[PDB]
RNA sequence: ACCUCGAUGUUGGAUCAGGACAUCCCGAUGGUGCAGCCGCUAUUAAAGGUUCGUUUGUUCAACGAUUAAAGUCCUACGUGAUCUGAGUUCAGACCGGAGUAAUCCAGGUCGGUUUCUAUCUACUUUAAUUCCUCCCUGUACGAAAGGACAAGAGAAAUAAGGCCUACUUCACAAAGCGCCUUCCCCCGUAAAUGAUAUCAUCUCAACUUAGUAUUAUACCCACACACCCAAGAACAGGGUU
């Protein structure tokens, strides 16, 4: 009566409507998904070389899961699958005011419904002409690598081999104790131990009487955005649109995860030979296999490796 | 390349006390050549160690990793462990106490 | 943490868990409409689905009829569901049962709610029934459809 | 432990007059187009449901008379049939439970 | 229709993108090396490429003890005793270097998990290294051994006698009083098989797959 | 796994592992930061009131797989040079020993049967 | 004998540690009665690290086995509103001793209640390390014995941060016993040219190098019902096409 109601876009549509502005909305969506298909014929941005230092763009990728992978020596690596679920450049902001000095784009994956954004964001990806995107990460790139927003991003590219860091939010554990927070030891379960058996012992000397700032106690644990640096590339799917990257990423099942070129110093100038801007399909260069492996890694289907 | 004729060769010419060699059948999950071999002392067992692997590591296979020599504290039996064949030097003393030649012929038929 | 646990932790432990559910369910199986706290019937009503299913899987099969004997603490309802409940749901394959919120209990102010099985003989629920297409935003995209079926 | 002051009413009103706990006015609040009561749009009218329990109470207790004791469960199918009614074709082979008074406009 | 138990999923959140593609591997894997039909009971002789030598191959033989997980990661870990030596090892199906896998003698046994064997009779694991592959007919369901071992003396690796681990392949009777029955059945647990929330039903999933395995051929 | 104060079989046929005594060879210590012994690692061990250096070469605790999980804690005694003491292995070594670093020729050469 | 005798035993241990450097290890240097390895000594360095057991209540200590090392200290001999009460301390009792006795004892021994619901302050998410093996190389050095630097690769282990494909505890998930990743330095000196003092002189002379923190980054960045959730105590957060 107030006038303050929390409206939802199927409050007022009746039985008929619903499905129709479903279908409707669903079908815009992936049209304006079809349209950016062929960026390379609408109006690309200068396509510059790779020169070193340059900093191309990365993606936002689906943490699909984990499986197992052999290499030609015989050993195994756990690989985690994450897969590029409508990854899309949105924006572009030049070094001045990328809050440093290097030029920032942003890029979103996983597009969502539009039923369930702010307007403001929904006016932002209408003048994008692109359905809204779960996460959008702002990746730092020199100007040579500067992309127009809007073009598409895929797997390809990266390519194996490579080495990239994996950044998401870890899985939340909630308010955890300090056993399981910090790994303490605890007390003892029995010989007299009262009512303290994971318990944080002293917390600080009895002089300062105070605590220093930054003491582990128990508290939230989990759910913020920790990064694995150098993980390698050990195959890229191309038609499912699947990165295969080294070891565990942080966060669970189907999480977004940014994922970029690794900033390791010992991988600094292994970018000459991928993609500089971005891996274009509509370049047609050479259609990609639909599995690029890395040398070492057992193919499935190969005779069964002997080490002769 | 770096076979059991160079290894016999090497062994050879430097002059080992003893020499032996068991071919090592396939199902056996170790090797293809089994050498022991005999020398006068410890510094002729270690002479004898390092020039072979000396030689293993100038010769070729450079794709071939390198190999450890084992048994350097003692004195009395050395070893080194090749791609395919595994050289055991050792003393008369400890040859005849530990009988390798019954054990890795006689898999089962003996004490 | 509870990161993917699907049951609620009820009564005085499993055991109680599970007889609780029962009692709830052979009320619904004998009543075809219950009130209970929200939670408790959020629980029970995939129970109950699964029961009609068992139903459906007929009076003659052994596993059926112990699993209906299990979970019907009163047995003239076991007859009950092989053939009036079963029977009312053979065309459909999901869905036997409704459940709407209902005002707080006036007791202890628990989120209460009614749990029905589809198709019994009591009064209807007052369901909730969505906007009348005549409306002027239901008309407006009654225009629009119209509009993009004859433009496409 | 024990309080080392006591708190001030000043310290106090700005805890307990925190909007965290005040009370949040309710937005879903409407009313039912049908009887004109208020509801929230997630719940069932109140007095509507109140209707339909009172009704299915008068109905069960019929149900209660015509069955006669416990674990009187029947294996057919029930209607429900007002004064002025008779079984229908489909109503045929199915318990009949009688009320005396009219058809609720609201049962159908 | 024996489905291999890795195809078929535990549930969970994970989307079956991941499912497809894993079965994808996992059967274009299959295509080189020949998985056989072989159940938690049945004795196999596993042969596999020793990365330690230089192309030179191992085998073992063992009854199957155990067919654990699922995917491409999926294992069987088989028992033996040589010389006396109980030994296990938990063999990958998928690993690229297990040359062979041959079901010297298809078999299921009382349960589906023979661990107890550990704590039964040394007799009960062994098994001659050289035996021979037995035949089964091709039409013809597979033999259940509905033998029931005996256990060494009570201190066990697990307590057997416990309702949760269900064995009917232990004879109890004979190593166990009947007091230490009825104190092992305060575990019972009456209501675990009746809660029907708790099945999982995967009916569809199996068809799905299936289907998967048939367009592969 | 073992341990310091767990109780390991000698196989070998050193006189040490094989005479009787009224305490079982236990580990004493661990050469390893963690004192984790798997296989390959070396132990400290009290056999018979002394203590002599042994080679763990099969333990009840999983490994990787592939690899063997034996019934036993097996442990074969090594002098402090590294010479085995006992001059054969009778139960199965694991294979896995080979490629480990650390000197194992001797052990590999003694040993009867690999698995 | 200055604060506290108007409810604070004490010692050890547990937990968690903050700090000093007068450095035990790791780092960089000068000298050496340092040929090499090694030590001895001194300068600099506090980023990091600094074991497990038997006896004993023990701090210590001895012993056993290790380690790169098992540092010296301060913090109310840090820390009992976090724990424990083994020594010692209260009421019981012995041994020995003193005392006429009552009793007593710096001694030996057996036993002996450890409360607190947190009001305020404070606080509760701030670029790894070592060791071993190998290559260099049983090369330098050395008569031999012995045995390097520097640089690089591989293994582990630990620490930190994550994760569940496998294994294991288990089971729509949480865990470790499992797996994955971990990135630059710090300055003591040694030199070049060169005056005061026409040589020389590394220079609290001007000047030229080793010489670098001006951490490099990375991370995060969308002003504006109900249900479900890998998000969560509430709240918040994400999804509902
Ligand atoms: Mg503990
Ligand atoms: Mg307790
Ligand atoms: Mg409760
Ligand atoms: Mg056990
Ligand atoms: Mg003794
Ligand atoms: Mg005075
Ligand atoms: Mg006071
Ligand atoms: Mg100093
Ligand atoms: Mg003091
Ligand atoms: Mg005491
Ligand atoms: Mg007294
Ligand atoms: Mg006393
Ligand atoms: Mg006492
Ligand atoms: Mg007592
Ligand atoms: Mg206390
Ligand atoms: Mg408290
Ligand atoms: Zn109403």
């Amino acid at each position: 009566l107030h006038g303050k109601s929390g409206t939802w876009w199927d409050e007022h549509l009746s039985e008929e409507n619903v499905p129709f502005i479903k279908q409707l909305v669903s079908d815009e969506d992936k049209a304006q998904l079809a349209s950016k298909l062929c960026p390379l014929k609408d109006e690309p941005w200068p396509i510059h070389p790779w020169e070193p230092g340059s900093f191309r763009v990365g993606l936002i990728a689906l943490k699909l899961g984990m499986m197992p992978l052999w290499t030609k020596d015989g050993q195994k690596h756990v690989v985690t699958l994450l897969q590029v679920q409508d990854c899309h450049v949105l924006k572009y902001t030049s070094k001045e005011n990328c809050n440093g000095k290097m030029a920032t784009l942003s890029v979103g994956g996983k597009t969502v419904s539009r039923f369930r954004k702010a307007t403001s964001i929904l006016e932002f990806y209408r003048e994008l002409g692109l359905p809204p995107k779960q996460t959008v990460k702002i990746f730092n790139i020199t100007d040579n690598a500067a992309i127009k927003p809007g073009t598409p991003l895929y797997a390809a590219h990266f390519r194996p081999g490579q080495y990239v860091d994996v950044t998401a939010k870890t899985i939340g554990k909630g308010f955890q104790g300090v056993m399981k927070r910090w790994g303490f030891k605890g007390q003892p379960a029995t010989h007299g131990q009262t009512k303290t058996h994971r318990r944080p012992g002293a917390v600080a000397t009895g002089d300062i009487g105070r605590v220093w700032p930054g003491t582990k106690m128990p508290g939230k644990m989990g759910n913020i955005y920790r990064t694995e640096y150098g993980l390698k590339v050990w195959r890229i799917n191309t038609k499912h649109n699947i990165i295969y990257v080294n070891g565990s990423v942080p966060g669970h099942k189907n999480c977004l995860v940014k994922v970029k070129d690794s900033k390791l110093p010992a991988y600094k100038d292994l970018g000459k030979n991928l993609p500089f801007p971005t891996y274009f399909p509509d370049g047609d260069e050479e259609e990609l296999p639909e599995d690029l492996y890395d040398e070492n890694v057992c193919q499935p289907g190969a005779p069964s490796i002997t080490f002769a | 390349k770096f076979d059991i004729d160079m290894m016999v060769s090497l062994l050879r010419q430097e002059n080992a006390r003893d020499i032996c060699v068991i071919q090592v059948p396939p199902e056996m999950r170790y090797t293809d050549y089994f050498v022991i071999v005999s020398g006068t002392s410890t510094r002729h067992l270690h002479a004898m160690a390092f020039y072979v692997v000396k030689m293993y590591k100038h010769l070729k296979c450079k794709r071939d990793p390198h190999v450890k020599i084992e048994g350097k504290d003692t004195d009395d039996w050395l070893c080194v462990d090749f791609g395919s064949m595994v050289i055991h030097l050792m003393l008369p003393e400890t040859r005849e106490i530990y009988e390798l030649e019954k054990l890795w012929t006689l898999r089962s038929y003996d004490d | 943490i509870s990161h993917g646990r699907v049951f609620r932790r009820m009564g005085l432990g499993p055991e109680s868990r599970i007889h609780l559910l029962r009692n709830l369910l052979t009320g619904l199986v004998r009543h075809e409409r219950i009130e209970a706290p929200w939670a408790r019937v959020d629980e029970m009503r995939g129970y109950a689905e699964k029961l009609i299913d068992y139903g459906k899987l007929g009076d003659t099969n052994e596993r059926a009829m112990r699993m209906a004997d299990f979970w019907l603490t009163e047995k003239d309802l076991i007859p009950k569901l092989f053939q009036v409940l079963a029977p009312r749901y053979k065309d459909q394959t999901g869905g036997y049962t409704r459940m709407l919120q209902i005002p707080n209990r006036s007791l202890d102010r628990a989120k209460m709610a009614v749990i029905e099985y589809k198709g019994n003989c009591l009064p209807p629920l007052p369901l909730p029934r969505r906007d009348s297409h005549l409306t002027l935003l239901n008309q407006l995209l009654q225009g629009l459809r119209q509009d993009l079926r004859q433009s496409q | 432990a024990a309080p080392k002051n006591r708190r001030t009413i000043e310290v106090n009103r700005c805890r307990r007059r925190n909007p965290q706990k005040l009370i949040k006015v309710k937005n879903n609040i409407d009313v039912c187009p049908e009887c004109g009561h208020l509801k929230q749009k997630h719940v069932l009218c109140a007095y509507c449901y109140e209707k339909v329990c009172k009704e299915t109470a008068e109905i069960r207790r019929q149900i209660g008379k015509q069955e006669g004791g416990p674990f009187k469960a029947p294996t057919i199918e029930t209607v429900v049939l007002y004064t002025g009614e008779t079984p229908s074709e489909q109503d045929q082979g199915k318990r009949i439970i009688e009320r005396d008074r009219k058809r609720p406009s609201w049962f159908t | 229709r024996f489905l291999s138990p890795e195809f078929i999923p535990r549930r969970g959140r994970t989307d079956p993108l991941k499912f497809q593609i894993e079965r994808k591997d996992m059967l274009e894997r299959r295509k080189v090396l020949h998985i056989p039909e072989f159940y938690v009971g049945s004795i196999l002789r596993v042969t596999t490429a020793d990365p330690y030598a230089s192309g030179k191959i191992s085998q073992f033989l063992g009854i199957c003890i155990q067919r654990s997980g699922r995917g491409l990661g999926a294992t069987f870990i088989l028992r033996n005793v040589i010389e006396g030596q109980g030994v296990e090892i938990c063999f990958e199906l998928y690993n690229p270097r297990v040359q062979e896998i041959q079901v010297v003698k298809l078999e299921k046994r009382l349960d589906d998990s023979l661990l107890y064997l550990r704590d039964a009779l040394p007799e009960y694991s062994t098994f001659d290294v050289n035996m021979k592959p037995v035949v089964q007919e091709p039409n013809q369901k597979v033999p259940v051994n509905e033998l029931k071992v005996k256990m060494k003396p009570k201190p066990w690796s697990k307590r057997w006698e416990r309702p949760n681990f269900n064995i009917k392949g232990i004879r109890f009777d004979l190593c166990l009083t009947e007091q230490q029955m009825k104190e092992a059945q305060k575990w019972n647990q009456p209501w675990l098989e009746f809660d029907m929330m708790r099945e999982y039903d995967t009916s569809k999933i199996e068809a799905a797959i299936w289907k998967e395995i048939e367009a592969s051929k | 796994a073992i341990q310091k104060m767990t109780r390991v079989r000698v196989v070998d046929n050193s006189a040490l592992g094989n005479s009787p005594y009224h305490r079982a060879p236990r580990c004493i210590h661990v050469y390893k930061k963690n004192g984790v012994g798997k296989v390959g690692d070396q132990i400290l061990l009290a056999i018979k009131g002394q203590k002599k250096k042994a080679l763990i070469v099969g333990h009840c605790m999983p490994g990787p797989r592939m690899t063997p999980r034996f019934d036993s804690n097996n442990v074969v005694l090594i002098e402090d040079n590294g010479n085995p003491v006992g001059t054969r292995i009778k139960t199965p070594i694991p294979t896995s020993l080979r490629k480990r670093e650390g000197e194992y020729s001797k052990v590999l050469a003694i040993a009867q049967n690999f698995v």
